[PDB]
């Protein structure tokens, strides 16, 4: 049955270390049982019985105090049978990552945090740690990944994020990661407010 | 009442491939997360890997990855573990166990265990016998001493002498080496006029030793 | 990746003494530590999960404590069924690692030896029984030799060993030397020589008639 469930993450897919995140499988299709599968360092499948509200079948899976094994690509399967466990098509993937495992990076704005409309803004992620890649986040829920430049004479590993001509303003944060552990990120950079006047 | 039964003990040569089974009862095989733990002679317990509950994919440990493949058959309600290249270090008792989980995606331990399966690499250790004369109704014989392992075959005059031959069962000495004696009851007048040679063969060490027993 | 260091490696204990086993983690594992018990031949048995939570059918004498990087397993009152090897295992991060193990072993007890001369009342009957008592020893393997004067005897001795005692896993042995009154009167020095693993040197208990 190629009817896929939907997978959400409350509060968000970026969960700090040793904190709890609620992964919700919901669908207009009536499902009596739900299966949550993770791909990563430690692959596991979780089951929760389905709850029925209005015409929506939903289950709030609980991913406990965040640790390395609980991070990865999550896909939710659906079922109405239990002993057969006839599995639906996989949900659209959701990458749950753990933050706060490394030192925070430094986020800077050139020309500056506050800028006039139409003026190009470029945000720079820098850290003395050897982060192989940096992640830019606006309002918490965002994903812009660029590879990082290596050891500068300054000793900083840096990546430049071109925001382009400025029409919107938001609160941007930076995260650092290593290529070996893709779903394990660093502490958030000190938030940088981009304002367009 | 979840229960796990395992395959029988296996003796394999170096470089061979061994496969152990783990049959589950008392619940749905899909709900179980079955892991495999190794207990080496000197080493303690080592988690080699385990199958994911429903889908059957297996998480592995880096040390055992590349030589260990963990599979599952939902029809037989049985889990399998295969070692690719057998070495003397692999000789150990291998267990299968069900890992139980609580809230939050955590697992808290292995509550149910199998009975364990003994895999053993080839020993390849032999020691040749030393044959000494039991010098001379009269009695002559040969003392086959300090050999490992059993068996040893003793003949007299290349098998031409069978009358009066008693080849005793072997005994395990304090040294851990075996020793036996073969004796022949002989007419006394024949001692200076008859030839008595004991032919000892130890095929494990491919050593063949012949000794003529001379009266003193 | 997480290394578990377990101490001690071995405990020489008798029945009834408190035994404490510690398990230190290379990094913080929270409360996600399990204690196992493996008796010889059989498979490991889970005793405690979540550092402190005991499984069903586990006696209350087993107690688990600790959090973060330091953990302890305390058996308040040891019993004969509690002599085994104990392991700690972390369940926090995928490379689930066990401790090296703590072997709780029964303490080797040297035998207390006593020699008993024949009674005067028994001597009136014409037979003489010399008794050698080995009391409270482990392991159960011991050599009791009867040496009248300095000559060893063979066919004049019988032995009896007690079943293992629960309060102290200690066997007791009695060797009885039966001789005739005339044979008993011919020789003067009667000795019982005992060799046991717990005894540093073979112990001789002897008496001379008189
Ligand atoms: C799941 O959690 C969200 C946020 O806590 C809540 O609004 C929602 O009602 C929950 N759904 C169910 C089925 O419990
Ligand atoms: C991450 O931030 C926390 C404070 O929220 C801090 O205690 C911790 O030391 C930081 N991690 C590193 C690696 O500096």
């Amino acid at each position: 049955v190629h009817r896929k469930p939907s997978l959400l993450a409350h509060p968000g897919r970026l969960v700090k270390s040793e904190e709890t995140v609620i992964l919700q499988c919901w669908s207009d299709v009536r499902f009596e049982h739900f299966l949550l599968h993770r791909e990563g360092k430690f692959k596991d499948t979780l089951h929760l019985i389905g709850e029925h509200h209005d015409g929506v079948s939903k289950a709030n899976f609980s991913i406990g105090p965040m640790m390395q094994d609980l991070a990865g690509t999550y896909r939710c399967y659906g079922s109405v049978t239990h002993s057969p466990y006839q599995l639906s098509a996989p949900s659209d993937p959701l990458d749950i990552v753990i933050t706060g495992l490394y030192e925070k990076p430094s986020l800077s704005a050139q020309p500056g945090p506050t800028v006039l409309a139409g003026e190009s803004v470029t945000l720079s992620c820098s850290s003395r740690s050897s982060y192989d890649m940096y992640h830019l986040s606006r309002e918490g829920e965002a994903h812009e990944c660029r590879f990082s430049a290596g050891p500068k004479v300054n000793g900083t590993f840096q990546a430049d994020f071109p925001l382009g001509p400025a029409t919107h303003g938001g609160t941007y944060r930076c995260f650092g990661s290593f290529r070996d552990s893709p779903y394990e990120w660093s502490n958030s950079s000190d938030p940088l407010l981009v304002s367009v006047i | 009442q979840v229960q796990l039964v395992q395959s029988g003990a296996e003796v394999k040569k170096p470089g061979s491939s061994v496969k152990v089974s783990c049959k589950a009862s008392g619940g749905t095989f899909s709900s179980f997360a079955i892991s495999w733990v190794r207990q080496a002679p000197g080493q303690g317990l080592e988690w080699m890997g385990g199958i994911i509950p429903i889908f059957g994919t297996a998480n592995y440990a880096q040390k055992f990855q590349g030589r260990v493949t963990i599979t599952a058959d939902e029809s037989t309600s049985t889990a399998y573990m295969e070692l690719s290249s057998l070495r003397s270090e692999d000789t150990a008792v291998y267990y299968c166990a069900r890992v139980s989980g609580t809230t939050g995606g955590y697992y808290y331990g292995m509550d149910v265990w199998g009975q364990g399966t003994l895999v053993t690499v080839s020993s390849a250790s032999t020691k040749g016998p030393s044959v000494f004369p039991l010098a001379p109704t009269a009695a002559l014989g040969c003392l086959v001493k300090d050999y490992f392992p059993e068996p040893v075959t003793v003949s007299w005059n290349s098998g031409a002498l069978t009358s009066g031959v008693h080849t005793f069962p072997a005994v395990l000495q304090s040294s851990g080496l075996y020793s036996l004696s073969s004796v022949v009851t002989v007419p006394s007048s024949s001692l200076g006029t008859q030839t008595y040679i004991c032919n000892v063969n130890h095929k494990p060490s491919n050593t063949k030793v012949d000794k003529k027993v001379e009266p003193k | 990746a997480i290394r578990m260091t377990q101490s001690p490696s071995s405990v020489s204990a008798s029945v009834g003494d408190r035994v404490t086993i510690t398990c230190r983690a290379s990094q913080g594992i929270g409360n996600w530590l399990a204690w196992y018990q493996q008796k010889p031949g059989r498979a490991p048995k889970l005793l405690i999960s979540t550092a402190s939570s005991l499984q069903s059918g586990v006696p209350s004498r087993f107690s688990g404590g600790g959090s973060g990087r330091g953990f302890t397993l305390t058996i308040s009152s040891l019993q004969l069924e509690d002599f085994a090897t104990y392991y700690c295992q972390q369940s926090y991060i995928t490379p689930w690692t066990f401790g090296q193990g703590t072997k709780v072993e029964i303490k080797v007890a040297a035998p207390s030896v006593f020699i008993f001369p024949p009674s005067d009342e028994q001597l009136k009957s014409g037979t003489a029984s010399v008794v050698c008592l080995l009391n409270n020893f482990y392991p159960r393997e011991a050599k009791v030799q009867w040496k009248v004067d300095n000559a060893l005897q063979s066919g004049n001795s019988q032995e009896s060993v007690t079943e293992q005692d629960s309060k102290d896993s200690t066997y007791s042995l009695s060797s009885t030397l039966t001789l005739s009154k005339a044979d008993y009167e011919k020789h003067k020095v009667y000795a019982c020589e005992v060799t046991h693993q717990g005894l540093s040197s073979p112990v001789t208990k002897s008496f001379n008639r008189g």
